């Protein structure tokens, strides 16, 4: 997924863009791919 | 052969072309710039090689 970002790739957009403006790109996937590991965390305690 | 054209089109008929089979070497772009605008958005100028 995205997330709302240029690449879904952290290998790609890293060879794409240059740091200081693919901060903002990494920062989004690394948002989103927390928000999903936060719920799985989550419903995985619910479970247990 | 696409940067030292003589007849540039104007904006109206944007003329096309089509880069393939080739390898892009942007250095040779330098060179041939005397550079004012090279705002580049989805990639970053400095690494395009
Ligand atoms: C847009 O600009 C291109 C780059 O010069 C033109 O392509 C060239 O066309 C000439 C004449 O056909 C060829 O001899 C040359 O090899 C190259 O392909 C292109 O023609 C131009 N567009 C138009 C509509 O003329
Ligand atoms: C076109 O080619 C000539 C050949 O020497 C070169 O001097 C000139 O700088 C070139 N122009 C562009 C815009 O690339």
């Amino acid at each position: 997924s995205k997330f709302g970002a240029i690449s879904s790739v952290l290998n790609d957009i890293l060879s794409r863009l240059d740091p200081p403006e693919a901060e903002v790109q990494i920062d989004r996937l690394i948002t989103g791919r927390l928000q999903s590991l936060q719920t799985y965390v989550t419903q995985q305690l619910i479970r247990a | 052969e696409v940067f030292n054209a003589t007849r540039f089109a104007s904006v109206y008929a944007w003329n096309r072309t089509r880069i393939s089979n080739c390898v892009a070497d942007y250095s040779v772009l330098y060179n041939f710039a005397p550079f004012f605008a090279f705002k580049c958005y989805g990639v970053s100028p400095t690494k395009l090689n």
